[PDB]
């Protein structure tokens, strides 16, 4: 199953404790949230509690080499948990199939569906049941009162890959507290603008998120989480002008601002 | 900086009910895992309990199963631990443990803790005996002083001399276990023999479970 | 029955790389994450290992860890072995909805060979005897090593009942002190000749004699 | 504390290759030799695997064994699964001057879904009642599955005390049989009207009624 174009939510994944295995190869489990991925894949299969370590790369076994093989550069996570009452009734479950024989080893991320007759010896058996050839697919027997290592376990493997496509899956969107009437920087999904956010008196139609002016400048953006209209204004800029009494007359000067609004006198021509 | 205080201990009871509280600050209490962990004095570490960030799921070890309970709230940022039917094994120091993502990341958060000890068999009145060695030679361990505490239960006893005015040369021997399981100890201070009659010596004995404070004069024989 | 097996006293060496091994029994410890915890003796514990490969901020890079699957053991290696390393280590795992902690591995070590024992006697006074009680305490201090035996000698026969002795304790003199208590009755106190409390050490025996006459 | 962990019910299949895993906890089982022992129920045991790779003379080639050092587990494989496989297997090792045995892995299973249960009631005779003891036996057999409940009905009130029921047992008819015993006193035997034993099964209820008049 391929999962993409959605906000990743691993919070409920580690805030649950019903699972038995939370080993994340390649990438550390402590920082999934601040990582953006392109494609997310999730496999699912049921295996006995004995053959759970064989899912890890490097190990070898019947399941690890004939049914499911993982690459040595795996950068994902493996989730396993125990479900005995759901997967087995009082009589046991016999609809689950697995492989014990194959012509050779299996490459990673490769599955096989063919159910031919496995050949072990040199003399062919002409495609019928007999000696030196058997049926490589085998049914499995479950018990309700069996051992803890022989109860059914559900294993789900998560795979994360990076391609040239833009990231379609990122960690939960972070929404900081809104601060107004201060020279701050905001990024409302379309622009990295720096300025104040005053309270406007103009209503916006209920389909718009942006807004421009006569001079074609984005100066009005709607906040999405509370539906208020906030204006964008540059903080302040100007020049430092000085007045001088002259030479051989004085030594002190005064700082004059062109249009910056604030001994100190508030003149019409600035500060 | 994550700040933790634990204050729930300081008293002994056999098989009673006790309350310990851990208060936390500097983070968000409604998003990370919480746990409770104890260790015996002089022994190794062992796990006690854990609880989900909303208090929905709680688990214990099989030794304390049936008893014990834990609860939490996010309004005032505190952890609640309640115990019942205590035993003599429960003498341990309890730390409130804080998680990061789950039970696989690790504890990584250890409080200072509170010393919790239990005792039984109620209490009895301590006996004070400020021995006065009026006649003793020099070149000895103690010139002339003596105080003895016997027939007291349970530990500990705060021993003071002259209302804590003097603290130099005070040596307090550890308690000894008698044939009846009774504690006894003595404390000695090195003072000059010329101040037997010109200086007044007071041996102070305080016992917390027995709530007795006895102050006795020292008079040479 | 998941349990982790590790020693109790290792790394007793100055200034070179040593390793400590913690291994599991009931299941494979490589399935889940294992952590190492470093606690100050008599203070709050801390952590040196989380995620089985990374480090907390501020922890020096001298420590290092590794995992092998052939032995089902966890290896923690220490390189610097500076003067800061005085602690006991634990290994903690997670099997199913429960936490298991290691036993603990203490690591501590990174003028006169003979001391004369000072011995003091405190016979009961008149205050003790008027309450039908008699405490004779035999005090010993400043001995090395703390392997001593305290015995009481009567006029003609040693006693066995009524003598209690505590373990020696560490004082602030690089020595040890011990105390012995004897419970007695006044009728045999005045019916004897001389009382003695003798102590034995390595090639040494100090005996004292007192008389009931006061 | 060396102990070998293995299941108790596996290989319940008609016929194909199937493996049985036994693992150890305290130490590595690959250090010393491990063996597999087979026992038929009700007779003397034998050995299927010795020296961890070989089989005895006369033992068929179908059985085989292997060792996985990564798992610290031993695998026993049977290929043919013929009709001569009704036994429970054990894994045995050697740690130090002692022998350790496994728990045991039972292997037993290598026309009409409904069978009518037959109910038989045995009232006490004159020989029983003259000894001041009355026994009432309610016998049921030939039922499938063996999940039945046996209850006793008196003249006007069901009884609760004095009724004992055993678990069903496998007979030589591909069915199960169960027995029920009731201890009763003669005064209530003659003071009632009719005695009934009823049994409940999957959508079936059979009741047998008897009378004290003989
Ligand atoms: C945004 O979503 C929250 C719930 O997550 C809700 O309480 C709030 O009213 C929403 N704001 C809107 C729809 O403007
Ligand atoms: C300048 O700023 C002050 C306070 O920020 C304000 O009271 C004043 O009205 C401003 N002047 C102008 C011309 O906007």
């Amino acid at each position: 199953k391929r999962i993409s174009n959605c906000v990743a939510d691993y919070s409920v994944l580690y805030n649950s404790a019903s699972f038995s295995t939370f080993k994340c190869y390649g990438v550390s489990p402590t920082k999934l949230n601040d990582l953006c991925f392109t494609n997310v894949y999730a496999d699912s299969f049921v295996i006995r509690g004995d053959e759970v370590r064989q899912i890890a790369p490097g190990q070898t076994g019947k399941i690890a080499d004939y049914n499911y093989k993982l690459p040595d550069d795996f950068t994902g996570c493996v989730i396993a948990w125990n479900s005995n009452n759901l997967d087995s009734k009082v009589g046991g479950n016999y609809n689950y199939l697995y492989r014990l024989f194959r012509k050779s080893n299996l490459k990673p991320f490769e599955r096989d569906i063919s159910t031919e007759i496995y050949q072990a010896g040199s003399t062919p058996c002409n495609g019928v049941e007999g000696f030196n050839c058997y049926f490589p697919l085998q049914s499995y027997g479950f018990q309700p009162t069996n051992g803890v290592g022989y109860q059914p376990y559900r294993v789900v493997v998560l795979s994360f890959e990076l391609l040239h496509a833009p990231a379609t899956v990122c960690g939960p969107k972070k929404s900081t507290n809104l601060v107004k009437n201060k020279c701050v920087n905001f990024n409302f999904n379309g622009l990295t603008g720096t300025g104040v956010l005053t309270e406007s008196n103009k209503k916006f139609l209920p389909f718009q998120q942006f807004g421009r002016d006569i001079a074609d400048t984005t100066d009005a953006v709607r906040d999405p989480q509370t539906l208020e209209i906030l204006d964008i204004t540059p903080c302040s800029f100007g020049g430092v002008s000085v007045i001088t009494p002259g030479t051989n007359t004085s030594n002190q000067v005064a700082v004059l601002y062109q249009d910056v609004n604030c001994n100190v006198f508030q003149t019409r021509a600035g500060c | 900086e994550v700040q933790l205080v634990e204050s729930g201990g300081g008293l002994v009871q056999p098989g009673g009910s006790l309350r310990l509280s851990c208060a936390a600050s500097g983070f968000t209490f409604s998003s990370y895992w919480m746990s409770w962990v104890r260790q015996a004095p002089g022994k190794g570490l062992e796990w006690v309990a854990n609880i989900k960030q909303d208090g929905s799921e709680k688990y214990y070890v099989d030794s304390v199963k049936g008893r014990f309970t834990i609860s939490r709230d996010n309004a005032k940022n505190s952890l609640y631990l309640q115990m019942n039917s205590l035993r003599a094994e429960d003498t341990a120091v309890y730390y409130c443990a804080r998680g990061q993502l789950g039970p696989w990341v690790g504890v990584d958060y250890w409080g200072q803790g509170t010393l919790v000890t239990v005792s039984s068999a109620s209490t009895k009145g301590p006996s004070v005996f400020p021995l006065a060695p009026s006649s003793k030679s020099t070149s000895g361990g103690t010139a002339a002083l003596g105080c003895l505490v016997k027939d007291y239960f349970p530990e500990p006893v705060t021993v003071s001399w002259n209302s804590g005015a003097l603290t130099s040369g005070v040596h307090t021997f550890p308690a000894v276990l008698q044939s009846s399981g009774l504690y006894s100890l003595s404390s000695v201070v090195t003072v000059p023999s010329s101040s037997l009659g010109t200086q007044t010596y007071i041996c102070n004995v305080n016992h917390k479970p027995s709530n007795t404070k006895v102050d006795k004069k020292v008079e040479p024989k | 029955n998941f349990m982790l097996t590790q020693p109790h006293s290792v790394s007793e060496s100055p200034g070179k790389t040593v390793t400590i091994s913690c291994t599991g029994s009931s299941g494979s410890i490589a399935s889940n994450y294992v952590q190492w915890y470093q606690q100050r003796p008599g203070s709050a514990p801390t952590t040196v290992i989380y995620e089985d490969n990374q480090r907390p901020s501020g922890v020096p890079d001298r420590f290092s860890g590794s995992i092998d699957s052939s032995s089902n053991s966890a290896s923690l290696t220490i390189s610097g072995l500076k003067t800061e390393d005085e602690a006991d280590y634990y290994c903690q795992s997670y099997d199913s909805s429960n936490w298991v902690f290691g036993g603990g591995t203490q690591l501590t070590v990174l003028g006169q060979p003979k001391a004369a024992p000072s011995v003091t006697l405190f016979p009961p006074s008149s205050e003790e005897l008027q309450a039908n009680k008699a405490t004779l305490v035999c005090l010993i201090s400043d001995f090395y090593p703390g392997a001593v035996t305290v015995a009481w000698k009567a006029d003609s026969s040693p006693v066995k009942a009524g003598v209690e002795t505590t373990t020696p304790s560490k004082q602030s003199n690089n020595k040890y002190a011990a105390s012995s208590y004897l419970s007695l009755t006044p009728e045999q106190w005045k019916s004897h000749r001389s009382y003695s409390c003798q102590v034995t050490h390595e090639g040494s025996t100090v005996e004292k004699t007192v008389a009931p006459t006061e």
